[PDB]
C-alpha cells in the first residue's frame, strides 16, 4: 500500500536510497525490513530512524512529507536483499507494507563457466531424458541460453531458473533443463545449449554428441 | 538467545484448513504482541493481524476475518494461526513476528504501534487439489564437459515433486562450499523440478565420492543419490 521502487542499482561504496512513498506519510512512523533471498524479514530501521542494536551505521533512515527514505551508505555484497518500509494505519487499524525494493549490489562484469550434463540411464530406463545446462558465477543477470538439437532451436520444452545475487561475489547462476521422451532423444545425435552473455565477446556452445 | 520457531511445511486441499503454530523462546511471551505475516512466492509482505498473548485478545486485517483464527498457549509460550476454507492463492511462507507492547498489561482498548523486531524462520503453505509426490533423484555426472581449469561441475536433478520444499545436501551436509540449489520451477505437469549443483576440484574426481542428500518430508520420501563420473 505504500509505493517503492522496483529496483535500485548502485556500485560498492556508493550510497543507496530507497524511497518509500505515501500521503502524509511523514506523520505516521516509518520501519523498514531487510529480506535476503530464502530468509526472514530483520528488521533494520525503526520509527523513521532508528536502529536495532547490531545493525550497522551505514544504515539510515528519514521521514518527510510524502516520502520516506532508507539510506544505505557504503554500500556492500552483503546489502543485498529486498528491502521492505511498513507503517501503523490508525484509520483502518492495519499493517501496511510497501511493494519492496530489490538492492542490486554493480560489479565488473563476469562471464558464466559453462557445463553440460548428459540425461542418466536411469532416467532414461524410466522413458523420458532430462539434460541440463548450467551457468556458473555470472555478472549482469541478464542472459540468454538457447537449446540446439541436431543444429536445430528448440522451443517450448526446456526451464530455467536463476539465483539471486551472491552474498559475496555478487554474481548470478542459471540451471536450464531440456526435457524430451526417451524415444525423441534417441532419434538425435548431438545436443547442445548456446548460450550469450555480455562477460563473452561471441556466444558460447557446449554440447555432447551423445 | 530470542527465537520464533515455527512448525513445517504444509500441503492442504482446496476448502481445507491449516494451523501453523509459533513457539516462543529467549523473552517473556506475553510482553509482545504476535503477528502473522504471509508473502506468496515472489510477492511482498502481507500482514493478517495480531494477537495479544497476554489477554488472548485479536485484531484480524479485513482481508481475513471471518476466515482466521489467531490463539495461544501460555504455558508452552506458543501462538497459533489457523486460516480456513483455503484457497489456490492462500498458497505462501507464513511468517509469525513479536511487536513490543510496553502497556502490558496496565492498560486495555489501545493499540501500541510497534516495530516487527523478531521474525519466524517461516512455513511454506502450499494449497492445491494435486496429489503429494516424492521425488525421483537422477545424477549429474561430472565429465570433460563439466570442467574447467582445474574445477569439475557435477550434481542431483531432484524431479517431479510435489509440493514444495525439498532440502538438498551434500555428503550427509559434509560439503557446503561451491554448491548452488537453484529455485524449483513448476513444470508443465504440475509437478516441481530443481537442480543442486556443486563445483569441485577435478583432481579429486577419483578419489573422492559425492552423494546428494534429498529429503522431502511432505511425502516423506528420503533418497540418497551417488553421483558418479
Ligand atoms: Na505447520
Amino acid at each position: 500500500g505504500l509505493t517503492q521502487p522496483p529496483s535500485v542499482s548502485v556500485a560498492p561504496g556508493q550510497t543507496a536510497r530507497i524511497t518509500c512513498g505515501g500521503n502524509n506519510i511523514g506523520s505516521k512512523s516509518v520501519h523498514w525490513y531487510q529480506q535476503k533471498p530464502g530468509q526472514a524479514p530483520v528488521l533494520v530501521v525503526y520509527d523513521d530512524s532508528d536502529r536495532p542494536s547490531g545493525i550497522p551505521e551505514r544504515f539510515s533512515g528519514s521521514n518527510s512529507g510524502n516520502t520516506a527514505t532508507l539510506t544505505i551508505s557504503r554500500v556492500e555484497a552483503g546489502d543485498e536483499a529486498d528491502y521492505y518500509c511498513q507503517v501503523w494505519d490508525s484509520s483502518s487499524d492495519h499493517y501496511v507494507f510497501g511493494t519492496g525494493t530489490k538492492v542490486t549490489v554493480l560489479r565488473t562484469v563476469a562471464a558464466p563457466s559453462v557445463f553440460i550434463f548428459p540425461p542418466s540411464d536411469e532416467q532414461l530406463k524410466s522413458g523420458t531424458a532430462s539434460v541440463v545446462c548450467l551457468l556458473n558465477n555470472f555478472y549482469p543477470r541478464e542472459a540468454k541460453v538457447q537449446w540446439k538439437v541436431d543444429n536445430a532451436l528448440q522451443s517450448g520444452n526446456s526451464q530455467e531458473s536463476v539465483t539471486e545475487q551472491d552474498s559475496k561475489d555478487s554474481t548470478y547462476s542459471l540451471s536450464s533443463t531440456l526435457t524430451l521422451s526417451k524415444a525423441d532423444y534417441e532419434k538425435h545425435k548431438v545436443y547442445a545449449c548456446e548460450v550469450t552473455h555480455q562477460g563473452l565477446s561471441s556466444p558460447v556452445t557446449k554440447s555432447f554428441n551423445r | 538467545q530470542v527465537q520464533l520457531v515455527q512448525s513445517g511445511a504444509e500441503v492442504k486441499k482446496p476448502g481445507a484448513s491449516v494451523k501453523v503454530s509459533c513457539k516462543a523462546s529467549g523473552y517473556t511471551f506475553t510482553g509482545y504482541y504476535m503477528h502473522w505475516v504471509r508473502q506468496a512466492p515472489g510477492q511482498g509482505l502481507e500482514w493478517m493481524g495480531w494477537i495479544n498473548p497476554n489477554s488472548g485478545g485479536t485484531n484480524y486485517a479485513q482481508k481475513f476475518q471471518g476466515r482466521v483464527t489467531m490463539t495461544r498457549d501460555t504455558s508452552i509460550s506458543t501462538a497459533y494461526m489457523e486460516l480456513s476454507r483455503l484457497r489456490s492463492d492462500d498458497t505462501a511462507v507464513y511468517y509469525c513476528a513479536r511487536s513490543p507492547n510496553p502497556y502490558y498489561y496496565d492498560s486495555s482498548g489501545y493499540y501500541y504501534p510497534g516495530a516487527f523486531d523478531i521474525w519466524g524462520q517461516g512455513t511454506m503453505v502450499t494449497v492445491s487439489s494435486a496429489s503429494t509426490k516424492g521425488p525421483s533423484v537422477f545424477p549429474l555426472a561430472p565429465s570433460s564437459k563439466s570442467t574447467s581449469g582445474g574445477t569439475a561441475a557435477l550434481g542431483c536433478l531432484v524431479k517431479d515433486y510435489f509440493p514444495e520444499p525439498v532440502t538438498v545436501s551434500w555428503n550427509s551436509g559434509a560439503l557446503t562450499s561451491g554448491v548452488h540449489t537453484f529455485p524449483a520451477v513448476l513444470q508443465s505437469s504440475g509437478l516441481y523440478s530443481l537442480s543442486s549443483v556443486v563445483t569441485v576440484p577435478s583432481s579429486s574426481l577419483g578419489t573422492q565420492t559425492y552423494i546428494c542428500n534429498v529429503n522431502h518430508k511432505p511425502s516423506n520420501t528420503k533418497v540418497d543419490k551417488k553421483v558418479e563420473p
